[PDB]
């Protein structure tokens, strides 16, 4: 979905294996607050949400806590106490057509 | 977008994921695997977080 | 080649076709449907090229 | 003929233009009758790192 309307789901009730987000080359952005990356497996979390959406590549660096920008002001602010990752990569292929 | 564009104004595919932790029950474990329990002695435990 | 670099480094796939028409019968030919043969009168014809 | 190329070398990729893919890996001539298509690959041919 697009940015202004961000699409959260709830993850839950299972168990989530981090290290096939990790290991994987694809993800340009990669960057956790609040927690280290490496030691994602061993936490165990109550709930997690999954929010989702595409922006350009300046807008990126908007996804963090205390940035400013358009992104951040309109469409998609994290609190400045946020704990989690922000995990970010190319899509030229799959949201770009000619025209 | 178009595939034309420079890296600023191409499209980027972003999940944020947000753990929250509270004093409920932790639900999202990791994939650590579980051994059996050792009592009356010192030991260094995990007990689900 | 690094996702996050530009465009002017960023891959691109390349595939360049060259047709060659000699005075040779044509084997390469698109997909237009063969009429029935009318013959005695003035027509437009195509015949394998 | 297939290759992969990057972005600033797309336009050595026509007849009657130098550079080093022209020159040292990939020569068109100047009689060419064919195509040039060309595509951005960034999701296959890139990896972090």
């Amino acid at each position: 979905a697009s940015v202004y309307a961000w699409n959260r789901k709830r993850i839950s009730n299972c168990v989530a294996d981090y290290s096939v987000l990790y290991n994987s080359a694809s993800f340009s952005t990669f960057k956790c607050y609040g927690v280290s990356p490496t030691k994602l497996n061993d936490l165990c979390f109550t709930n997690v949400y999954a929010d989702s959406f595409v922006i350009r590549g300046d807008e990126v660096r908007q996804i963090a806590p205390g940035q400013t920008g358009k992104i951040a002001d309109y469409n998609y602010k994290l609190p400045d106490d946020f704990t989690g990752c922000v995990i970010a990569w190319n899509s030229n292929n799959l949201d770009s057509k000619v025209g | 977008f178009q595939p034309t564009n420079g890296v600023g104004y191409q499209p980027y595919r972003v999940v944020v994921l947000s753990f929250e932790l509270l004093h409920a029950p932790a639900t999202v474990c990791g994939p650590k695997k579980s051994t059996n329990l050792v009592k009356n002695k010192c030991v260094n435990f995990n007990f689900n977080g």
